[PDB]
């Protein structure tokens, strides 16, 4: 129901434009994520349950209107439709909510010489016991009711079947929730480091032990009781070896339309055994022209929000909180010889031996 | 198609459609409906108001209020109506061997029905569109 | 030093490195549903029976056999489901760590002893593990316990994520990967899902300002992709379910409908993918046929439950209601959001 | 086999005139069956003959 | 009245009939008004407004300067004209993937003085800062550029 | 911003009458970014406040801190806590949009 | 039937916000009270435009 309602209502005729199916969308986000066990949350309040059904029996269209004999009040008016329930539904829908027109029904009862032939043909194949095995309308009490400006049978059945035997009753099915949790996030604005009054919750101490991260977070089990989750919980599997597979991850971006960059931050070259001024003077001259173009590891002040921003091109190379990604020159070994060889430029990959080797947005 | 012991549903039938009618609208009050079957050769219509606007004496230091009239104008603002109906080729071939006669003349006459039920209901479409476009808030 | 060695030191220690989780957890619930069904809905031919004449073992066995037929004679939609009401739960609000050691065919490290280190570390500190001896060919069964406690407990396998994070975005229903995906969001072309999955040089589609939130389960070969994809099957011999497994798998889809039908259609209960019987949530399991509906996971969504970040926080002093701050000075409460709002009473 | 027919709008304006549309939808038949187990003891039959 | 011709495969007919209607209201005899909500929609989300969108305006000399300008304004922002700047084109923006959430509210800018008087946006205000419009019709038509200007 | 026209019917009240109910349409629909009105288009789309050269204010709020009030209940009513500020809002639809 | 019914008419609304604006006035740069809002540094970043 909680998807079809709302369909027969915004759906005009069909084939509606993006922007249509996008707001549609929205609206069923919203419906089921606030009406979907609708009934227990708000059984206080009767009035909005006859108000939904009402919705919901006349929400469904009709089927093809055949009618020569059928199911039909006392009345005489013609029965159109069934809703099952179970004991407790049926009860607690019966106190108050709804109300009873008939008491009973009347019932087709035709639609038995052919059955018989099953007991004749059954002793038939096994033994001579063939000559022995086998030697409109009716009121029958139901539950009516009307909902809305229609009537509906509304029936539990469950003493009359399903009662005492080994079948399991339907309609008790199970319900799959997926429960998101942030565990041990920080927020990083001071802006946002607000405290709603002075004195809500302080100790003895100098210094609040409540600057500091949150280590881990509490929630209420099945029976509400407090419950803890702590690093030490995520360390089964944040210490595994898989942290380690970048392999993979190598050959599939070696794979890109990469562009040539400056090597000033990959390349590294040998002594040339002199006293370093030379050197250096002479590698400073070189730095002079070697710099192509803005090197990529120099906005280190841009904060989360442009960072995260599809226009910086190093997302597509940060994968890993254990490395960072990189272009390199191919096929050469290092250290290499200090003039930078022409090679097709590669991506390579260095390992984050200190937290702090994350850039400094995150 | 594979045959069968086929045998009708015995008493199970179904409908097509469930017609529209205009008087039953409870719009239909809302319009004073008449026939004219010379509309389309129509060349421009007016319709006229007289009005006699009341007065009251009053005496004293106002000018005197003399009686008028008001007269008003207005047009035959006019609209027009139309629809499709497409018809193949082998269905007037057959109707230019006798059950598929008997079929088509049903096909024709359900396209037909169709279409002349359609104009109708549309009727009030275009009643209530002008209404809105002469409605203020 | 940030290697996974090191990296277990300051976990057991106490300390907090500069990263952080965010967690998943798959839970069930026993509920009631409600039907109507107009009144020609269904054409039922009935057939002939007939029997069918067997040997038994102390005797014989007339199995008798009907064959019975069933249309939709509807042209649109005739019947409705709903869900009705709470029994209780069938499993836990459970809290168990999915370690990932269930798992073989990673590559190794270089010694094997402080592999084994590790593993014995591990040990420690969970409710589930693989038993010690190693079990070699065959699917790593942990040892039962005891008798359950108190339902099947749950397992939530982890997310790695930055430690500043917009926390605005976990408040409301929202996605563990960092942005949205499935058919849902189309009209234009056909093999344009795979650009919602892993376009980054267009913005997220939720959030039309930003690529995503975490970067490190968003990209192709991501570590959350690496590590938590379907199709990358890395845990593939591990028998205990995922519940990250359906939310970073492309769902095979067809284009041959439109949204809308395709929507209606798979929405209804699928076959689960859940195991029930056990007592540790293994993975689906084989041969097995019962029907649960799986709503808000066709989505690509899911739920923030209560929580808080410490425990005299979590409530108010009023003998009475729970509490109600958000944040005080740099630790933070979620309200719940899920529809599991008024009920389960604490 | 179902026929439908969908009603239409007379219409005017700046549109051409659209066409009624028929719709011929053909479901095929599902087939199931059901079955039980029901056992009779030697003896039985022993006296039954 | 029928109109026919032949079709594709067969034939096809028309048929029209005309419509006269008029008002006979002295005064007014319909009024409509709203009267509930559905979901909107367009969003209440952000959008910046570019405008390289549109051409003609004196350009910067140095037209490394200018290509530098629209470059560096297209980060940080969603919608952005296509890269090469086709010449003698409708300009128009690339295309993204299936939208979300209804259509994206466009949003422009107006410069202002640091410090006005904020009570002026506790109600209902004009974003010219100058109340202005036709404001129904007076006596001489010309006081309305007066009033604006 | 661009000044109005008038073209007869002197009297300002059948006018302000007539202006008032639903002009076509002024921008695009089926877009996602609001493109301007596409020629042809032929939709009735009523614009209150429009004719009369008006906005108004929604909720805005110049830091998340106090737009919410922790009660489970109310959002944010603090007007100017220092230097930052709240516009209520004075939209006329200030009865729907849950939070 | 596939014509679009009247009477679902769409209202357009415009909308105004303030960016960055800041009161001139000192005495206007009042709190109701003095410890609702402090943060962990000496300064607030509260007179913060």
């Amino acid at each position: 129901l909680s998807l079809l309602s709302p369909i027969n209502k915004f759906q005009p005729e069909g084939h509606l434009n993006r922007v249509a199916r996008a707001a549609l969308l929205s609206d069923l986000k919203r419906r089921v994520c606030a009406d979907m066990f609708f009934m227990t949350r708000h059984a206080r309040e009767p009035r909005l349950i006859s108000a939904y059904l009402s919705d919901m029996v006349s929400c469904t269209q009709p089927s093809v209107m055949v009618s020569r004999i059928t199911h039909t009040n006392t009345r005489g008016r013609q029965v159109d439709g069934v809703l099952v329930t179970t004991a407790t539904l049926k009860r607690q829908l019966l106190q108050g909510i709804l109300q009873i027109d008939d008491t009973a029904a009347d019932v087709p009862v035709t639609y038995v010489l052919n059955g018989a032939n099953l007991v004749t043909a059954l002793v038939m194949g096994k033994a001579v016991r063939s000559l022995d095995d086998v030697g409109v309308n009716a009121r029958v009490p139901a539950d009516l009711v009307i909902v809305g400006d229609k009537l509906v049978f509304l029936e539990a059945l469950e003493r009359r079947v399903y009662q005492a035997t080994r079948v399991a009753y339907p309609l008790i099915g199970n319900i799959d929730i997926t429960f998101i949790m942030p565990m041990g996030v920080f927020q990083a604005n001071s802006m946002d480091r607000y405290t709603r009054h002075a004195g809500d919750f302080s100790t003895v101490s100098e210094q609040d032990p409540r600057q500091f991260p949150p280590q881990g977070i509490f929630f209420y089990n099945k029976d509400g009781i407090l419950t803890q989750l702590t690093l030490r919980d995520a360390m089964g599997t944040i210490c595994h070896s898989s942290l380690l597979d970048v392999e993979a991850t190598l050959v599939a971006l070696r794979q890109q339309h990469l562009d040539r960059q400056c090597y000033f931050g990959v390349y590294v070259a040998e002594g040339t055994e002199d006293t370093l001024d030379v050197q250096m003077g002479r590698f400073m001259e070189t730095w002079a022209d070697m710099m192509p173009h803005h090197p990529h590891w120099v906005n280190e002040h841009l904060t989360i929000l442009q960072f995260i921003a599809p226009s910086n091109p190093r997302l597509r190379f940060e994968l890993n909180p254990a490395f960072d990604f990189f272009v390199a020159p191919g096929d050469v070994d290092l250290p290499g010889p200090q003039r930078p060889p022409e090679a097709m430029p590669t991506v390579n990959a260095t390992l984050r031996i200190i937290n702090g080797n994350i850039p400094v947005p995150l | 198609l594979y045959s069968a012991q086929f045998d009708i549903l015995l008493g199970t039938y179904c409908n097509t459609l469930n017609f529209v009618r205009f008087l039953e609208l409870g719009l239909s009050v809302a319009c004073i409906c008449t026939k004219f079957p010379e509309l389309a050769y129509v060349r421009d219509g007016v319709i006229q108001f007289e009005v006699q606007q009341p007065m009251i004496a009053r005496d004293g230091p106002h000018p005197v209020d003399q009686p008028v009239h008001n007269y008003m104008v207005k047009r035959i603002h006019k609209r027009s109506l139309s629809a499709a109906f497409a018809i193949a080729s082998e269905a007037l071939s057959l109707l230019s061997d006798s059950s598929l006669r008997i079929r088509a003349i049903q096909q024709m006459a359900r396209n037909l029905r169709t279409v002349l039920d359609s104009f109708e209901r549309g009727t009030a479409d275009q009643l209530l569109g002008v209404l809105l476009e002469k409605a203020p808030p | 030093k940030f290697t996974p060695i090191s990296l277990t030191h300051q976990l057991r220690t106490g300390f907090h490195p500069g990263i952080a989780f965010t967690v998943v957890r798959q839970d069930r619930f026993a509920t009631e549903q409600l039907l109507y069904a107009e009144r020609a809905s269904e054409s039922y031919f009935v057939g002939q029976i007939q029997v069918h004449h067997h040997d038994a073992i102390g005797g014989v066995n007339f199995t008798l056999t009907q064959p019975r037929a069933h249309v939709d004679l509807g042209v649109g939609y005739t019947a409705v489901c709903a869900t009705a009401a709470l029994r209780c739960p069938l499993t836990d609000m459970g809290n168990t760590a999915q370690n990932l050691f269930f798992s073989r065919g990673g590559v190794p490290m270089l010694h094997d002893n402080v592999t084994e280190s590790l593993r014995r570390i591990t040990a420690s500190g969970g409710r589930l593990n693989p038993t010690e001896p190693l079990p070699i060919f065959g699917g790593l069964r942990p040892a039962t316990s005891a008798g359950i406690a108190r339902g099947q407990a749950s397992v939530c396998e982890f997310v790695a994520m930055p430690v500043s994070t917009d926390l605005q975005y976990f408040r409301t229903a929202c996605n563990p990967r960092g942005r949205a995906s499935g058919m849902l969001y189309m009209g234009d072309r056909d093999a344009d899902i795979e650009a919602i999955m892993f376009d980054h040089t267009q913005s997220d589609v939720a959030y039309t300002d930003r690529a995503t939130l975490n970067p490190w389960a968003s990209q192709k070969h991501s570590y959350g992709d690496r590590l938590y994809n379907g199709t990358y099957n890395l845990t593939g011999a591990s028998p205990i379910y995922s519940p990250c497994f359906k939310f970073f798998t492309p769902a095979e889809v067809n284009t041959n409908c439109n949204t809308l039908d395709r929507l209606l259609m798979e929405a209804k209960a699928v076959a689960s993918q859940s195991s029930t019987d056990t007592e540790y949530q293994f993975k689906r399991p084989p041969g097995s046929t019962e029907m649960t509906q799986d709503p808000c996971g066709l989505f690509q969504e899911a739920y923030p439950p209560l929580c808080s970040s410490d425990a005299a926080m979590l409530r108010t002093a009023h003998a009475g209601e729970t509490g109600a701050d958000e944040v005080h000075l740099a630790q933070y409460l979620i309200r719940d959001a899920s529809p599991l709002r008024g009920c389960l009473p604490l």
